[PDB]
């Protein structure tokens, strides 16, 4: 449970626990899909799939090493997974594919061969992955004409018109050592991978900074994605939510776990202390849904999701949900936040703490990026055992009570009502 | 077209600089008009209501 | 308009309000009218014949 | 599918008079309904044709009537027909309300369908009393009196409700004319209603003489019920006859043959049969303000009958002291029928007041204890241990 | 009333040999005079069915027994609407009377409850 951290010319970031039977390094780029351009969306997804690629990927196979990368709104992480014994060979082939290799990936060879994968992964993802699509969508028109708006794997558009030239752009302008972090978890100290990294020097372009943008912003609004030969309904609905580094970060995502998520086929999914679930599964309203409170640097979501086969229906899911919202602001009861408590603390450690230094990894880099250091687990539960019934009326008397939402769905979609009978819903008549 | 290429809403939408701007106006405008209609429903229930009452040639003092 | 959100604050008018309100107008809006209108026709009214009446 | 089933108006028909799913052991008592739909018409056309011959004005009142008794062809029987219905509409309803009583209609999920019947009573009674006045005698001036005055139990503004309602200092020109508006209005407003009562019925149908479930076994209404109802639709015609041409005055008052007189009032006041047991409840009562409240409530506690009903069973079929205490109900309400024809005068007075304890005490004491009792008995007859 | 308070009630009278000899002669005349008997019924068959705890109380109800309760209602109807009793041979007899159906309706009363009281749990910090 240490959260070490030290700058010297590149800010190194490390969290060592022992028992790990494996150890991973790598560099989390502070700027990611929240970045590009509408017309370059799509490079960074890029980047990954070449760092990825059957060439690169073989060279630290052969030395025993594993490769992952993940490509998020705010950043954008480079990662090598090795034994406790090697890390330091996860540290040359680190420096050589950011340095030395940074033209021997991009060969009219390589590129072709990938471009061609992602074109058929995004394709894909477009034509089969109906719950992720929307959610994609939600962010999309929730934050239009605006960064967050940009989808991860960028567009099959944006894609096919991008050549090599736009990712050296891209990399030249990021890819700088002052929106850098080197990440080291798994189970190597602080000190034995700081020394393997201030022995080496060079600064490979420093004093350079990334380009500045306009800040995100919400805008109530709706996407409708109908397609009446689909079998369900997709759909997913939000507020503006709260940023990492906002005082309500907690409330908020306490809130979301009020309402949790559910799965109408799990025997003990339907046993839950949920008020929603006495309304629902009368007519059986939907086959899934689950809540969530996103966080990114400039803004956030807070809403759900949800799938569903009663097509004749859904005014009556929508309704039910929006309507147990709104006690929130008016009604909220203590072991209903007792009961939050509880499950946030669970799910929140789950996250923290898994069997994958990766996730850690990915965790670690991004939060230091944003906030300069870590929040330790055990001071989060003490942020969230704190919250009062008193907290989440404010909260939601702020973020939810009359307040724009957006939409987004697909598949049989046309019981879905209009914007202003959902946007309605978002309150209660009084004298 | 990509579908999360949205169109433009230049022309509607309103440069947010007061945020509730939009929105206290159209509160006022449904308030002046909740205001007015329920005044006018009160004197159109005394106006039938009244019509019941003792008539000008009844009121006759012996 | 900030004339709006220091008495109401981003929320719509209320029942209890709209009724309180109907019963001050229907009050100050009936002298005005009666007022403005008696004015109008002065001298052609019963009040300014009787003045000019002595009996 | 058949036609009657498709075309928008014909299913309407279709569903409730053809098809409609009827509990196949249903007795005699389940043709009230009928009956009392019956009567509605016979009510209105009767109403209508005379409408077309009476004046409202007070000075004319009384006499129009009697220009409807000699000159108008037939004018008799109409006047007849329509004074008797009246009477007939009350027995029949009285019939319906008791059968609800006894087999437990009230009962959910047939709530909705007791409550909107109430209503219809109580608009009936409203409508009966208004026509009442139209006729200008003794009795109606002397009604329209004290029914209006009724109202000024109410505090501070009584009183006002009181001058307003007659448009004047008394029971006048104004207010007869406004009863004879009122009382063609409420009947359509009846008949709405009625169909109000009918969707209610519709959503669950008919209860049986059995209490439990009708599912297992239906018979359509078409045939089997339609000719079981023109049985009694006819023997109802039949002694409607009897009274309509052989003894039409019979259930009236004498002293309505008199036109009525603001100054005297008749030294011997009895209303209507049908509001003589409200009328003996409300005289029960030394105080004008609870007077009036417990009349009101008399009705008004038809709708706690679905709380106070403890058993687990719908009816009193196979209930020994349900059936019992429901007949002591029963002739205790014609108890204080009679008590309500008789002078407020020594033995009647506190045997009034004792009926009427009686009466309310059925629905909040009596029910729910001997209910819980019978819910009792009938467990530990069959469990051993 | 619930059957989880009938028996209560009727439990606690009938352990006590006081009332036990009482009453037991008294609710056993009851029945008899009832004479759902004589149409072939079971009191549990009598048992008003449109609620909740009943309905899954009957969807319980194994299959045997169920086609049986479906027997005797029809039977029960026609009777009736023929305005006699069935002959006497064929009347249930008080060895069969027995509550077959009130087990499912207790279990049900009891889940429903607590249900009812967990919705409901106040937390002491
Ligand atoms: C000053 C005061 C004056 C008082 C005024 C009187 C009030 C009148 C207003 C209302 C009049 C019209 C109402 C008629 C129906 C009311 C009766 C009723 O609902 O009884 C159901 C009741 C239930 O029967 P069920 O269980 O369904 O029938 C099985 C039948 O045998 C099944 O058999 P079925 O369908 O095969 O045939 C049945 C039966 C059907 O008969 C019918 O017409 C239907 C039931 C009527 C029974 C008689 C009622 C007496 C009315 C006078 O036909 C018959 O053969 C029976 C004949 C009975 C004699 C009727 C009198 C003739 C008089 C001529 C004058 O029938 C009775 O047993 C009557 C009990 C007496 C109640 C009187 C209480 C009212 C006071
Ligand atoms: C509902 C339950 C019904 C209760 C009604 C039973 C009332 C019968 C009363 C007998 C009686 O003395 O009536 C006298 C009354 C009037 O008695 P009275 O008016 O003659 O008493 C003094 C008046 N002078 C001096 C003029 C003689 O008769 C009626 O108006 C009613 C008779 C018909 C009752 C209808 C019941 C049918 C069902
Ligand atoms: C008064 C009746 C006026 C009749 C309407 C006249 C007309 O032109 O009707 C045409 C209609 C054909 O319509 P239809 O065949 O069903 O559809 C076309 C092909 N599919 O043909 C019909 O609609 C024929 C229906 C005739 C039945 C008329 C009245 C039946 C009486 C019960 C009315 C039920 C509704 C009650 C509504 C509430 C009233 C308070
Ligand atoms: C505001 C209050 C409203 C409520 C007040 C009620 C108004 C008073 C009612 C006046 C008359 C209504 C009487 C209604 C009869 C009872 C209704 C009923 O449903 O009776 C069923 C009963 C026997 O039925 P059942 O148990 O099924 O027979 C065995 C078959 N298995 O049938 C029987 O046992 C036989 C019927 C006996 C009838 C006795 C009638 C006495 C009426 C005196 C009339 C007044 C004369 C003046
Ligand atoms: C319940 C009734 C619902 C009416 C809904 C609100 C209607 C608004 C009426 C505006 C009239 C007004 O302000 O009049 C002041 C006007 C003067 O006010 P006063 O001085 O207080 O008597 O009152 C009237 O004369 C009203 C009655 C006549 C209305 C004429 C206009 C046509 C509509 C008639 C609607 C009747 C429906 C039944
Ligand atoms: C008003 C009430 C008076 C109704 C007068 C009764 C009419 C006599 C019936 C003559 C039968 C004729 C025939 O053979 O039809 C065969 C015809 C078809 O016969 P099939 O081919 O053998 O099936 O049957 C009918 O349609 C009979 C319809 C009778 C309708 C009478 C109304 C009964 C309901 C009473 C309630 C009314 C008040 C509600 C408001
Ligand atoms: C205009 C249509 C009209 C309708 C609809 C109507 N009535 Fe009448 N009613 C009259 C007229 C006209 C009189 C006066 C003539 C008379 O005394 O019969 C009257 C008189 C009465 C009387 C006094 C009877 C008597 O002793 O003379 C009663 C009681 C009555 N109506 C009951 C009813 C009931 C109950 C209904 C309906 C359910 C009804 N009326 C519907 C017109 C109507
Ligand atoms: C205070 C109660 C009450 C009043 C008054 C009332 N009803 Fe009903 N009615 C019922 C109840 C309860 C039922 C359900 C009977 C059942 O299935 O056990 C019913 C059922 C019916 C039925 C179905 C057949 C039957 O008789 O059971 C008809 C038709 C009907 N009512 C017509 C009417 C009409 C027409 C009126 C009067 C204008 C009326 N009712 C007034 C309580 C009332
Ligand atoms: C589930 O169980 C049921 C059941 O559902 C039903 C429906 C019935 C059958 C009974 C009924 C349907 C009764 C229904 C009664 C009504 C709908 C009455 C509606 C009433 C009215 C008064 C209609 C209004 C009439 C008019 C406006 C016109 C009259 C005036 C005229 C014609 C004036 C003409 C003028 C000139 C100059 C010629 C049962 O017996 C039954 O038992 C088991
Ligand atoms: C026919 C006779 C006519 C009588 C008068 C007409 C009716 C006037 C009703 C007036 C006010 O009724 C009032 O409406 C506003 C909506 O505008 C309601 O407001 C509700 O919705 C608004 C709008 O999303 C929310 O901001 C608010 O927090 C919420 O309470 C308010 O709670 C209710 O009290
Ligand atoms: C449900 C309403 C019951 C009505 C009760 C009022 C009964 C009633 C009186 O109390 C009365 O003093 C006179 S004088 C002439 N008619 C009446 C009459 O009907």
């Amino acid at each position: 449970a240490e959260v070490t951290q030290l700058s010297n010319g590149i800010v190194v970031a490390t969290e060592h626990n022992p028992s790990a039977h494996t150890a991973s390094v790598g560099v989390v780029f502070g700027s990611g899909a929240a970045n590009e351009n509408p017309y370059n969306n799509g490079v960074s997804n890029l980047w990954k799939n070449i760092f990825l690629s059957k060439e690169n990927s073989a060279v630290a196979a052969k030395e025993g090493l594993a490769l992952s990368s993940n490509i998020s709104r705010d950043f954008q992480s480079y990662i090598v997974s090795s034994l406790p014994g090697s890390t330091d060979k996860s540290l040359d082939f680190l420096n050589q594919s950011f340095i030395q290799q940074k033209a021997n990936l991009l060969s009219s060879s390589n590129f072709e061969a990938t471009k061609k994968s992602v074109l058929k992964q995004v394709q894909d993802f477009e034509d089969n992955d109906h719950p992720n699509r929307v959610l994609e969508h939600l962010h999309s028109t929730a934050f239009q004409n605006t960064p967050l708006s940009l989808p991860t794997r960028g567009t099959l558009e944006s894609l096919e018109n991008l050549v090599v030239a736009d990712l050296e752009s891209f990399a030249n302008n990021h890819f700088l050592n002052s929106n850098a972090v080197v990440v080291g978890t798994g189970n190597i100290k602080h000190e034995d991978l700081v020394n393997s990294i201030e022995s080496k020097n060079l600064s490979l372009q420093t004093g350079t900074k990334p380009v500045l943008k306009k800040k995100a912003a919400f805008l109530g609004s709706e996407v409708r994605l109908r397609d009446d030969t689909l079998p369900k309904a997709w759909i997913s609905l939000a507020v503006e939510g709260e940023p990492v580094n906002s005082p309500n970060y907690f409330v908020a995502k306490l809130a979301a776990q009020i309402f949790g998520s559910y799965n109408a086929f799990e025997p003990a999914s339907r046993l839950q202390g949920i008020k929603l679930l006495d309304n629902i599964q009368e007519y059986q309203l939907c086959d899934n849904f689950n809540h969530f409170s996103l966080s990114y640097k400039d803004s956030g979501l807070w809403g759900f999701s949800t799938a569903t086969r009663n097509v004749t229906m859904i005014d009556d899911l929508i309704h039910f949900t929006l309507k147990q919202w709104n006690r929130l602001t008016i009604s909220v009861t203590d072991t209903e936040v007792e009961r939050a408590k509880s499950l946030l603390k669970l799910q929140l450690g789950q996250l923290y703490e898994s069997g994958n230094p990766v996730n850690d990894a990915n965790l670690l880099g991004a939060e230091v990026l944003i906030k300069g250091s870590k929040l330790s687990l055990g001071e989060a539960f003490k942020k969230i055992d704190a919250i009062t019934v008193k907290d989440v009326k404010a909260w939601a008397g702020k973020r939810l009570w009359d307040q724009d939402i957006a939409i987004a769905g697909t598949g049989q979609i046309e019981g879905l009502l209009d914007y202003m009978r959902i946007r309605s819903d978002m309150s209660m008549m009084r004298w | 077209k990509s579908t999360y290429r949205t169109p433009n809403f230049d022309d509607v939408l309103k440069e947010n600089n007061d945020a509730d701007k939009g929105r206290s106006y159209a509160y006022f405008m449904v308030g002046a008009m909740g205001l007015l209609s329920s005044a006018g429903a009160k004197s159109t229930v005394e106006t039938f209501i009244s019509s019941m009452t003792a008539t000008a040639d009844v009121l006759a003092m012996a | 308009s900030s004339l709006y959100k220091t008495f109401f604050k981003r929320n719509a008018v209320f029942v209890g309000t709209i009724f309180a309100g109907a019963f001050v107008f229907q009050t100050v809006f009936d002298t005005a009218i009666t007022s403005w209108y008696e004015n109008h026709n002065k001298g052609k009214l019963w009040k300014d014949v009787k003045a000019r009446i002595a009996a | 599918m058949a036609f009657r089933k498709s075309n928008v108006y014909l299913s309407l028909v279709n569903s409730y008079i053809i098809d409609s799913p009827q509990p196949s052991s249903i007795n005699y008592w389940w043709n009230m309904g009928s009956l009392l739909g019956l009567c509605l018409v016979i009510q209105i056309v009767t109403g209508i044709f005379m409408a077309m011959h009476y004046s409202s004005n007070i000075e004319l009142a009384f006499s129009s009537v009697e220009h409807i008794m000699r000159d108008v062809h037939n004018g008799y029987i109409l006047r007849y027909l329509h004074a008797n219905g009246a009477s007939f509409f009350f027995m029949v309803m009285f019939m319906h309300m008791a059968k609800g009583l006894y087999y437990g209609s009230y009962r959910s999920p047939r709530v909705t369908l007791w409550n909107v019947g109430v209503i219809i009573f109580t608009l009936t009674i409203a409508t009966a009393f208004l026509g009442y006045c139209c006729v200008y005698g003794q009795m109606s001036h002397w009604g329209a009196t004290v029914i209006t005055n009724l109202f000024s139990a109410i505090p501070f503004v009584g009183n006002d409700i009181v001058s307003w309602l007659w448009g004047g200092f008394s029971v006048s020109n104004p207010t007869i004319q406004r009863f004879f508006a009122l009382h063609y209005l409420v009947p359509f407003i009846i008949a709405a209603m009625v169909i109000m009562h009918l969707m209610a019925l519709h959503i669950h149908g008919s209860s049986n003489p059995l209490g439990i479930t009708g599912n297992l076994d239906r018979i359509p209404m078409h045939s089997y019920f339609i000719f079981k109802d023109l049985v009694t639709v006819f023997l109802f015609m039949l002694i409607l006859a009897l009274f309509v041409f052989y003894s039409p005055n019979t259930l009236g008052h004498p002293d309505n043959y008199i036109p009525g007189n603001p100054l005297v009032t008749p030294a011997s006041i009895v209303p209507e049969w049908y509001l003589l047991p409200f009328y003996a409840i409300l005289r029960s009562i030394p105080d004008k303000l609870l007077g009036v409240i417990t009349m009101f409530a008399a009705i008004l506690v038809l709708l706690v009958l679905p709380f106070t009903d403890r058993s687990v069973v719908r009816g009193n079929t196979f209930k020994v002291l349900s059936k019992f205490f429901f007949f002591i109900f029963v002739f205790n309400f014609v108890l204080l029928g009679q008590i309500g024809a008789c002078h407020v005068e020594v033995p009647y007075v506190l045997m009034g007041q004792i009926a009427t304890f009686i009466y309310f005490a059925y629905f909040l004491i009596i029910v729910p204890v001997i209910s819980t009792i019978e819910n009792v008995l009938f467990y530990i007859g069959r469990v051993n241990k | 009333q619930s059957f989880t308070s009938i028996a209560r009630i009727g439990d606690y009278i009938l352990k006590s040999p006081v009332l036990s000899k009482l009453c037991v002669p008294v609710a056993n005349q009851f029945i008899n005079l009832a004479g759902y008997k004589k149409l072939g019924l079971k009191f549990d068959d009598l048992i008003a069915e449109e609620n909740p705890i009943m309905q899954t109380a009957l969807r319980r109800l194994p299959e045997d027994e169920s086609y049986a309760r479906a027997y005797r209602i029809i039977r029960a109807h026609q009777t009736e609407l023929t305005h006699h009793l069935l002959p006497r041979n064929e009347w249930i007899k008080a060895q069969e009377d027995v509550p077959y159906l009130l087990p499912y309706i207790l279990e049900a009363e009891a889940a429903a409850k607590e249900k009812d009281e967990l919705d409901n749990i106040e937390v002491s910090k």
